RNA sequence: CGAUGGCCUCCGUUGCCCUCAGCCGAUCGAAAGGGAGUCGGGUUCAGAUCCCCGAAUCCGGAGUGGCGGAGAUGGGCGCCGCGAGGCGUCCAGUGCGGUAACGCGACCGAUCCCGGAGAAGCCGGCGGGAGCCCCGGGGAGAGUUCUCUUUUCUUUGUGAAGGGCAGGGCGCCCUGGAAUGGGUUCGCCCCGAGAGAGGGGCCCGUGCCUUGGAAAGCGUCGCGGUUCCGGCGGCGUCCGGUGAGCUCUCGCUGGCCCUUGAAAAUCCGGGGGAGAGGGUGUAAAUCUCGCGCCGGGCCGUACCCAUAUCCGCAGCAGGUCUCCAAGGUGAACAGCCUCUGGCAUGUUGGAACAAUGUAGGUAAGGGAAGUCGGCAAGCCGGAUCCGUAACUUCGGGAUAAGGAUUGGCUCUAAGGGCUGGCAGCCGACUUAGAACUGGUGCGGACCAGGGGAAUCCG
């Protein structure tokens, strides 16, 4: 596993060929982003809330997303 | 304070082999647990590894030597009559 | 700082063979505070009875698990442990349930 | 040199010539030696590091290398343009930083040569880190409640692989030059061949945090499928402290040797500098850097592993190599009792309690008179405080011999850490002394040396 810790490079590992789903795992204080691709599965954590759902629709649109409720 | 009276190193033998072998092996054992001056370095750590084997602790070099002192009486009256054989032989 | 918890008989009391009077004066004899059971060691912690709701009321540290003691005791010595049992429905709560 | 294929470009495939050069000898020999790389959760009637789920990782391969990044893009001159920036000539460019230990994401290079790792005994002491045990609390669920008990018991977590930080070690570096010698260990040991004192660097970091990771696991309470369900829900998985404690592991240091305590496979670094790239760019050769693509064939895998799966003719009181190891007492992995786990008394039961047996005990008075012979049994026995002879190879004899004490309960005194001659706050077992007290009993079970004087032999 990787932690990616800026914004913009967990958006370019997403857009990547490689990469196969997003999965978005909400507790309380933290919100994880989880992209799994070939090697490590990436995660990028958010601390609050409105970055997470401004975010929600950034990923493009061909890449599965998986809310785990 | 003194622990034994007349018997040093070889205390460690109790009351076995018989003291003329005990005191026989007094000496010896003293001489090869001794440490020495570094002849190089001047440091007193000129300590035995194995027979013949006599290895400095910081000067790092090891010298070929007698089985239990560092010097041998034979070796040293040798090296002095090689030195005046080798003065003598070219003048 | 508030520690604040209540217990629960109302099954049994509706059901009819106990009442939450005994249970009060239970309580306030043998509540001991720095273990003294003297008269709740003062006004330090406080009981007040609702219906069929005992509320205990203090500031000093005090156990969830010292009042579910003392509630089984008195389930003890009134004859209705193999009937009634004593559980949590979340914090701060205990409640008496049949089997 | 000769031929072929692929856009015959550039390379591959050969066939011949030139040139280059050791083998320690084919080959076999370890399911405990060396030997890259997989962990967690779930699942069966019987298999799991192998199946499923999820996270990784090693090795090998690839015409066009799939891609990024590095090699890399600067300076001079004549210019244009107010400048910004843009033209035309030359020149460089196989990386950069730190005084140094060394650091940074890579940072060309052959035959050859050097070195390292693999690759090392036994014992002692100490320190660090885990697991376990222990103490004080918060929860959750159970047990007792005739009286008492804020009570007693169970449970209360995070993998590999990355990143960061503690914490350990350094025979690593820089400044400076020390006697009134200093630093320092349980012991040692260290220093003008550079100590103390400052400031750095490196290695291991199995510990903590984080990514994994709460989504899973577990403990409880409640609803479902009336079932065939990795069913669905709520809550919780918390805060601390100590220890010459035990086990494992890492490290430092010392002792012993007329004992010095493996080899090879495999891998890596360095010295050299034969070669290759391009003429200023679409830069090239080349990359042990990041990501991406493909594959990993063959054999074993069930179970027993022992008072019933092995060998003794057998379900034979024999024999047969190992790892894990709780609480109390206690020096103790001793003996005795208990918890987790296991078992049904060892190839039969019932009723009687004669003799003689086998195995345990106790005996008045005497105390070896028994017997070949104190055979057997019995006495002593731990610990603390006194005391300890002849002889001696001076080390021993020696626990010599011989004495006194030992319970319970209530106290006193002494022995330490952290924070701000003092004050406050924490604390772990010890040692000594005293009083009181019991039908003189106190190493109360268990554990647990009888002694002395001589002769012979070794
Ligand atoms: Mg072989
Ligand atoms: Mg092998
Ligand atoms: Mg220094
Ligand atoms: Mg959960
Ligand atoms: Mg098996
Ligand atoms: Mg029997
Ligand atoms: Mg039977
Ligand atoms: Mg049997
Ligand atoms: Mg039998
Ligand atoms: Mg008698
Ligand atoms: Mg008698
Ligand atoms: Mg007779
Ligand atoms: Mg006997
Ligand atoms: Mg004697
Ligand atoms: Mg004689
Ligand atoms: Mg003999
Ligand atoms: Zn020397």
């Amino acid at each position: 596993p990787r932690k990616i810790e800026e914004i913009k490079d967990f958006l370019l590992t997403a857009r990547r060929k490689d990469a196969k789903s997003v999965k978005i795992k909400k507790n309380k204080d933290n919100v994880k982003f989880k992209v799994r691709c070939s090697r490590y599965l990436y995660t990028l954590v958010i601390t609050d809330k409105e970055k997470a759902e401004k975010l929600k629709q950034s990923l493009p649109p061909g890449l599965a997303v998986k809310e785990l409720k | 304070a003194k622990r034994t009276k007349k018997v040093g190193i070889v205390g460690k033998y109790g009351t076995r082999y018989g003291a003329s072998l005990r005191k026989m092996v007094k000496k010896i054992e003293i001489s090869q647990h001794a440490k020495y001056t570094c002849s190089f370095c001047g440091k007193t750590k000129m300590k035995r590894r194995a027979v013949g084997i006599w290895h400095c602790g910081s000067c790092m070099k090891t010298v070929a030597g007698g089985a239990w002192t560092y010097n041998t009486t034979s070796a040293v009256t040798v090296k002095s009559a090689i030195r005046r054989l080798k003065e003598l032989k070219d003048q | 700082q508030l520690l604040k918890f209540t217990l629960d008989c109302t099954h049994p009391v509706e059901d009819g063979i106990m009442d939450a009077a005994n249970f009060e004066q239970f309580l306030q004899e043998r509540i001991k505070v720095n273990g003294k059971a003297g008269n709740l060691g003062g006004g330090v912690v406080s009981l007040e009875r609702s219906k069929s709701k005992i509320t205990v009321t203090s500031e000093v540290p005090f156990s969830k698990r010292y009042l579910k003691y003392l509630t089984k005791k008195y389930l003890k010595k009134n004859n209705l442990r193999d009937w009634l049992r004593v559980v949590a429905n979340t914090k701060e709560s205990y409640e008496l349930r049949y089997f």
